[PDB]
């Protein structure tokens, strides 16, 4: 059994569309346990100034009970069957999924449908969650990494929809109405914009059957079955500096505009990010790590950690890096980090990509380690590519990448571009934008 | 802020701004500031009527 053969012998992903426009996909295995859920193409980006934080507010009630079954009843039923009910809401994507015994795939599907369609939106529960959410905002306000990424979007996409955070504003949370949440749900949780995904030991035909039975409510007009294209979010080379010398370490995030899901270049960017990789003070590897930046970080004690990223979206994305450092080592870190980015565009090696490619393969294989992670892939894939992409296709694409390709693609999105910068904490040593902007050319 | 490029650029600008009058004077009015008396070889026995410094 060779890597290739194992990739080809992986069960295919089945997809079937209902008349209402919903899509049902699943990957079959021989596991007594499974995961199934509905991936909705909704999120903060779809909200506006008045209902920002609604999709999040909803994410809080999506588990507090439906019309057919109030809170206690809803919970008991799920708990008593050993099933796990989780989910999340992001900027362009939302999800509600359940982990359970394949033996219950059908009852689950019924439960899912009931959650996405008949949420009780208990008037009293709403005021109760209003206070919970407000506490979660204070908890997250201490999460530098997330404060930093929020700020990164706040400036990189200033003036637009991606600038908003997923959780929403304090004013919105304090005044969102039972009607607003309701409106949100009806406006966005719609068949053509949803995907019923499942993985494990399940019959695609049994899945699609229960699907037909519970995901009904078809649409009449044309405006109800058309998936709205969102208005473009303008990228802006800029920076937001939130200084507080009272914080122990500083977080910095720099990024250029990314291509967006459908673009093939993304395979190259991910290889590129693989070369620079990531690091943190507990990587036993130490000073021998392959990632040059990681090596320098260790030798010069440049940071506590650093990480690259290539966040995608429908029509845009953020390609960059983030690091945490002591107030006195920020400048050298940023220096080396930008240095490496220059190296990418200019002097990438075949060896470098050979390694990065292997690293990338095992990384994609890791994101399919369990029923939930695989289910997440399916949901996301159909929702972003409108079709599942096998590990064999990815590997096909990854294999085509070479040093020259990395250089051209990287030169394309990085070289001499105006980045977006977010710095939080004791950031006095971080030099100005103009200085950083110069680190964008020559290497 | 870092001296470069803020003040390196500001300084180079200030340089060319003052360099114009300097060159204009030197190239269009070379003798505006000097005493015509200095175009006459020093004479130990005759002192100029109106000795005036730069
Ligand atoms: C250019 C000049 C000059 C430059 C700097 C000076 O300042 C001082 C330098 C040393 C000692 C005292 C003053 C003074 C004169 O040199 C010079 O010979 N003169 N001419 C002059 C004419 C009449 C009286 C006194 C001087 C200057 O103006």
């Amino acid at each position: 059994a060779t890597y290739a053969q194992t990739l080809q012998n992986i069960p295919e992903t089945n997809v079937t569309t209902l008349d209402n426009g919903l899509r049902v996909a699943s990957e079959e295995s021989s596991q007594p346990t499974c995961t199934v859920g509905v991936w909705i193409g909704a999120g903060s980006r779809y909200e506006n100034e008045k209902n920002n934080g609604a999709g999040y507010f909803v994410e809080h009630l999506a588990f507090k009970g439906t019309k057919k079954r109030p809170c206690a009843a809803f919970e008991k039923e799920v708990e008593s069957m050993g099933a796990h009910f989780n989910g999340y809401t992001s900027r362009e994507q939302t999800a509600f999924y359940i982990k359970a015994l394949s033996k219950d795939m059908p009852k689950v599907v019924e439960l899912l449908a009931d959650v996405v369609q008949n949420c009780a939106l208990e008037e009293s529960q709403i005021e109760k969650e209003r206070g919970v959410i407000l506490q979660e905002l204070k908890e997250m306000d201490n999460d530098m990494t997330n404060v930093t990424f929020d700020y990164l979007h706040a400036t990189a996409f200033q003036g637009t929809a991606l600038a908003r955070t997923v959780e929403g504003t304090t004013e919105n949370i304090k005044h969102l109405t039972r009607a607003d949440l309701a409106s949100y749900i009806d406006t966005h949780f719609k068949a053509p914009r949803m995907v019923l995904a499942a993985a494990g030991g399940i019959s695609h035909k049994e899945l699609v059957d229960a699907a037909r039975q519970h995901f009904s409510g078809v649409s009449f007009t044309y405006k109800e079955d058309a998936v709205p294209i969102l208005p473009r979010c303008r990228f802006t080379g800029s920076e937001i500096r939130a200084r507080d010398d009272a914080l122990p370490v500083a977080h910095v995030a720099l990024a250029v505009e990314g291509p967006g899901w459908a673009d093939p270049d993304n395979v190259v960017l991910h290889v590129a990010n693989a070369i620079i990789g990531r690091y943190d003070r507990t990587f036993g590897g130490g000073k021998h790590l392959s990632s040059r930046l990681a090596a320098l970080a260790v030798e010069h004690k440049l940071c506590h950690s650093f990480q690259t990223f290539n966040t995608s979206y429908s029509d845009t994305g953020l390609f960059g890096f983030h690091f945490v450092a002591d107030p006195l080592s920020i400048d050298d870190m940023m220096f080396c980090a930008q240095g490496e980015w220059m190296r990418l565009c200019t002097s990438t090696t075949e060896s470098e990509v050979k390694r990065a490619k292997n690293h990338l393969r095992s990384a994609m294989v890791a994101q399919l380690d369990g029923t939930t992670p695989v289910c997440e892939t399916i949901g996301s894939h159909l929702l972003n590519y409108g079709r599942r992409i096998s590990l064999e296709e990815w590997d096909s694409r990854i294999s085509a990448v070479d040093a020259r390709m990395v250089r051209d693609v990287c030169s394309k999105y990085i070289y001499d571009k105006c980045p977006a910068l977010a710095a939080v904490g004791p950031i006095e040593q971080l030099l100005d934008y103009n200085r950083i902007r110069s680190g964008m050319y020559w290497i | 802020i870092p001296f470069h490029p803020y003040y390196s650029f500001k300084d180079i600008l200030g340089l060319t701004l003052m360099l114009t009058p300097f060159l204009t004077l030197a190239l269009f009015s070379p003798n505006l500031l000097g005493d015509p008396e200095n175009f006459t070889p020093a004479n130990p026995l005759v002192t100029p009527p109106h000795i005036k410094p730069e």
